């Protein structure tokens, strides 16, 4: 169930200083970046154009290029109209895309780090709890029929279509298996598991065949080579270390679990 | 404003004298402007590679810094972070196991 997420981060510092930077993710793999410094959307994979033609890619980029400009002008005009009520600095975040199963699309907008607005059905709406000054700019935005028709097209049609092209074209990278390497250290005993892909994994402290229940699994931390890192810790009496092992199961291993004895 | 969390860990099992990669993963901060340095014996490592800034489901930012490093019996490594949420730079040292 691959979630395709397009993430825009726009910071407005004052009058005439701002920037917008975007990244695009298909599941946990980055497929695009779009720097404020760049006129064009960058590929971060050989397959980042999916099944789109050079021409179709070009149009979709030009629309995003007009959008990035329109967005910036619009937000700056809105602050101007609001003054002094809404003041710089302003942080806007957009998270837009689709999740495949059939599919469902989303476009969520946060302001000052808080979710305020979504596109849903045929219109923009503020979300419950959002500041009331947003109601009138959303109403105005809603009167732009062309934009609503474009956004509906992108969310309902384009996204799922582009992503089925990515899944096909990215298949080799998406379905890649990388093997984890484990090591132990430490009282609290730490089992470090690095370099695995995909994300699902099982790491447990054992005494023979018995899973040690106090095993605290940590957060998944990414490595820079599109693999994962995880630790699992166990608090043990400084009389118990003997006989304990760390066991790792992972799809890449083929039933040959890593077992590391303390 | 949200305060950055910092985790420092290595790509491969650290073994003294063998080249490795040190990661500094900084998460849970807002706003997105931030300065991240990686330190060898408290001195700034110049070659530091950053991922693109991105953000999570709860909207808080994250970013990954990494650098080549060779652990030894005599070198400390750290990640130092400057962010509007904190009055002073926040430094976390590689605990030498991670
Ligand atoms: C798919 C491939 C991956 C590559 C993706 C990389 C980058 C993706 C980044 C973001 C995705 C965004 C999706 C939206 C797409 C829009 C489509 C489009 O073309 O519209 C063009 C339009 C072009 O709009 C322009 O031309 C129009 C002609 O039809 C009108 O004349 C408009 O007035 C004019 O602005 O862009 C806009 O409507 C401006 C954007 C404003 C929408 C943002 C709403 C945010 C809510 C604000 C709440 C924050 C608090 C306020 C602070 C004070
Ligand atoms: C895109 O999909 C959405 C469904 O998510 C459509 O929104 C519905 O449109 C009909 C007719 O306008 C309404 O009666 C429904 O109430 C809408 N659903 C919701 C949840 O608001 C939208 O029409 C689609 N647009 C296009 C162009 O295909
Ligand atoms: C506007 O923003 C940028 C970055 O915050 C800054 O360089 C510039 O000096 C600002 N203008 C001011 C502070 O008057
Ligand atoms: C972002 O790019 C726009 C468009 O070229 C430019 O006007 C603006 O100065 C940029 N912001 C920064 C901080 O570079």
């Amino acid at each position: 169930n691959y979630t395709f997420r397009c993430l825009q981060m726009s910071s407005f510092a004052n009058r005439s200083w701002s920037r917008t930077d975007s990244v695009v993710w298909l599941g946990d793999l980055q497929t695009h970046r779009w720097s404020n410094d760049s006129a064009t959307i960058s590929f971060t994979k050989p397959w980042s154009q999916g099944k789109l033609s050079n021409q179709q890619w070009e149009k979709l980029q030009h629309m995003f290029q007009v959008y990035r400009v329109s967005f910036t002008r619009d937000i700056q005009e809105l602050v101007k109209m609001m003054s002094p009520k809404e003041d710089y600095p302003i942080e806007i975040q957009l998270s837009a895309g689709c999740e495949m199963y059939a599919s469902e699309s989303f476009l969520h907008v946060a302001f000052q780090g808080k979710y305020v607005v979504r596109f849903w059905g045929t219109s923009w709406q503020t979300v419950p709890g959002a500041p009331s000054w947003l109601d009138l700019p959303i109403k105005v935005l809603n009167a732009d029929q062309g934009t609503s028709a474009t956004v509906q097209m992108l969310l309902n049609d384009t996204c799922p279509l582009f992503v089925r092209g990515l899944l096909e074209a990215g298949k080799s990278d998406l379905e890649k298996q990388e093997k984890p390497v484990a090591w132990l250290s430490s009282r609290q005993l730490v089992c470090h598991v690095s370099g695995f892909y995909p994300k699902p994994v099982w790491v447990m402290w054992m005494r023979g065949d018995q899973e040690q229940q106090g095993t605290h699994r940590g957060d998944f931390l990414p490595n820079a080579d599109e693999t994962w890192y995880l630790q699992a810790t166990l608090d043990v009496e400084a009389g118990e270390e003997a006989g304990l092992a760390c066991r790792v199961k992972h799809s890449s291993l083929g039933g040959q679990d890593i077992i590391l004895y303390w | 404003q949200k305060t950055p969390q910092i985790q420092v860990y290595s790509r491969h099992p650290p073994e003294n004298g063998k080249p490795n990669i040190l990661n500094c993963y900084v998460t849970q901060f807002h706003p997105p402007h931030i300065e991240i340095q990686m330190l060898k014996n408290g001195k700034k490592i110049p070659k530091v590679e950053m991922s693109d800034m991105s953000f999570s489901k709860d909207w808080s930012f994250y970013i990954l810094a990494h650098t080549e490093f060779t652990p030894t019996e005599t070198d400390t490594y750290a990640c130092r972070v400057k962010h509007a949420s904190m009055a002073e730079p926040k430094t976390v040292y590689w605990d030498r196991d991670m």
